[PDB]
């Protein structure tokens, strides 16, 4: 829809913390939707970005295009700036045909979000255990 | 979704003192300007104060200026307001105001509000 | 973990449908791990696989990789075989480095689950709106 | 305005029908808003777009630009998915300068939207007979 | 149909206004229907041009085509007789194959009717405000 | 003269039929005046043109044309459109010349008219039998 | 040319009921809008009802509108009129117009009627 | 933040005026977003833009920028409906980097909020006379 500020609620580890996302304009170019959370010095903010391809009437496959990306900051000294050591990525992308329907497309959202709180890869990636 | 939930109240005796405060959560808190809106239990809308964006500029109305104060914190999204000597009429439900974009106010969203007797 | 037979409940567009995967065994060539749905004609089952990088001493990116398929059957006529008329695709790929702790990890995971929950992603998705 | 959802009524030669659409965002590469039915497939399903454009150096006046299209889905024997056979169109474009007033623009809808009901644009258009 | 006099009432913002439209023949170079207001001056009057092209051997479609201007009149410093200084088109066309039956062209003609009186084209029109 | 609704009756076989045909505009290159019958699907329409050279100062002949087509629909399985099996041409030719008074061009007219209600050529078309 | 061919009529006595026709041949029926309209024995016209184009929007007058409907069939080329409850005033002559191009009607071309009591 | 009516008050020479400007929507294109006056005539209206830009892989640096247009009217000899004569433009364009924390970005626009308002400022810009 129309970008508006996200809230998102008992997400983290414990299931206790917030993540206030705010809006960030359109790219022109390619379409990419991009979402930011207010904390200062914008070189280390939570980003996440969503993209949709146009509904034209001869495209032969939908594609959603979800990344996530967040920074990790570190005062390093003799600088008065902190600086990213590392990142922590994800990268969902759907793909669906002209001729899907909503609730083919919906089953496969709530499956995967349903995965996620699933022990299997609540251990998979919080514990980097490979599924034998 | 803008959202002002408040606290404090409460059953306190005339000459006390109070805190309340407000959530305020959905949007930059830190970039309006805020208010505290108070109805009577004789079913009437009054002023009670407005605080600036930085916390700044500070209006009271009459029957508050002697013994009142308002502030806000902009790192955790609150706006305290701050009671003394309670006079036996401020009985009201203090409802959590938002400012809207202008000099002075005209109050565009809203909050449940605390009774204070 | 060990797999076992994965039932994902309240999935689906209205929230009331089911899906019980069994294990598949592991490829043990590049390592994936199987999940599928208890369907007969094996050719149409919901499919999940799972793959997540070996922990080395000198390894320097964990990569975990989650896909769903989901076919369509079609009676088509004058043959006694359903066939496939389309896919439904989902590929989410998580990426960290070795010093990432498991707090970083944890974030990531609730908070992608917590997107497509939102109404941001409900309606980029099933109603293919772009966010503007 | 605000891309809701739009309702319109007697619509159809007896004036029965209703058709409802759904918004489907706007496009960052022209500024074009879309909607759609509500309740089909993507690519066959009835489209209309509208986009406003300003004046810039190339042209010196205002341009509204609606443009609506409607198919048709024949189901075919030995196939699941129906196939377009034929297109409809309408694309209207009005043009107004910088000095016009609101009761002239208006003035040009509301002329539209009665002449579309008159029996010279209802035998001109629906029976595909000239004015004589 | 014939050209007669087509009277159209509940014109304007407010929606009290009328105009009635005096044919003035059909121009044979182009098979362009004609309609035209009351004046006496030719350049003052409000005028709407009407027509229907068949398939020839290049196009393979019909093409219903109406056209509406609405010049504004003001007089000068120095000057006498009113001029005209602006102008407000609109152009509409329509165009169908060879197999579509009426009540498509006919839901096509009853949906631009529609729209035109809906909040969201009295918003783009009017006020000249994209749907944002 | 211009052209208006020609309604036929007491056509066909029986001489119990109707034919009402539509006018459909002058073509402007070659000055051919189409006919057409209301009928939906306008692939399938009965269609008339009559065709007359223009009156020049230095002309030698006059030449009056005339054409008839009626096509007949199928229906055929697996499709949504009637397709045209076969056609019912006729062509009527005059020629005159300069000199030629209307007396002697009302007789061939009113003999050409009269033949084709004669039993000669109610059997030479009806149920082709060759005069001998 | 327009021609308008009306049928029915006869005499009826109070409380029953009828259906009048009307032939409407010589231009597309189905993009006009029609009438039918009243001649009293006291030589007075009087309006009765109007129907739409796709037979939409319909406007009856008040001496009508509880006892009468109008229909119209655009494949049939009819426009009808059923009768009921025949209070002892409408002893018309009941003319079939065709309809102006416009907003209200203008009446432009007519019928000759049928007698009813 | 969401664009809302900005109603501006102690403004002027004196200091006693006030300005409401309601908003027009957000150009997807550029990223601008517009508020304007109450006007009915597009070309008589004070209207105010205000975008900021991402750093690309071009600017590097985050880039505020704020627009304010307004034209002045008047009628002339000859002439009914008021023209435009006269544009006071102002252009402001904030310009940080990426590791600028908020209270740097803060002091920068209430450092420029309190020069404008300063003896040596109201005198360059309302009597147009150089710092000398």
């Amino acid at each position: 829809a129309k970008l508006e500020t996200v809230t998102l609620g008992n997400i983290g580890k414990d299931g206790k913390q917030t993540l206030v996302l705010n809006p960030r304009g359109v790219n022109p170019t390619n379409g990419v939707a991009s979402l930011s959370q207010a904390g200062a010095v914008p070189a280390l903010e939570k980003r996440v970005t969503v993209s949709v391809s146009q509904p034209s009437r001869n495209r032969k496959n939908y594609k959603v295009q979800v990344k996530i990306q967040n920074p990790t900051a570190c005062t390093a000294n003799g600088s008065c700036d902190p600086s990213v050591t590392r990142q922590a990525y994800a990268d969902v992308t759907f793909s669906f045909t002209q001729y899907s329907t909503d609730e083919e497309r919906a089953f496969v959202r709530t499956e995967l979000a349903a995965l996620l709180a699933s022990p299997l890869l609540i251990d998979a990636i919080d514990q980097l255990n490979p599924a034998y | 979704e803008v959202q002002l939930v408040e606290s404090g109240g409460g059953l306190v005796k005339s000459g006390g003192s109070l805190k309340l405060s407000c959530a305020a959560s959905g949007f930059t808190f830190s970039s309006y300007a805020m208010s505290w809106v108070r109805q009577t239990p004789e079913k009437r809308l009054e002023w009670v104060a407005t605080i600036s964006d930085g916390g700044r500029y500070i209006y009271y109305s009459d029957n508050v200026e002697g013994r009142f104060t308002i502030s806000r914190d902009n790192a955790k999204n609150n706006l305290y307001l701050q009671m003394s000597h309670l006079k036996s009429e401020d009985t009201a439900i203090y409802h959590c105001a938002r400012d809207s974009s202008g000099y002075f106010p005209y109050f565009s969203y809203w909050g449940q509000g605390t009774l204070v007797t």
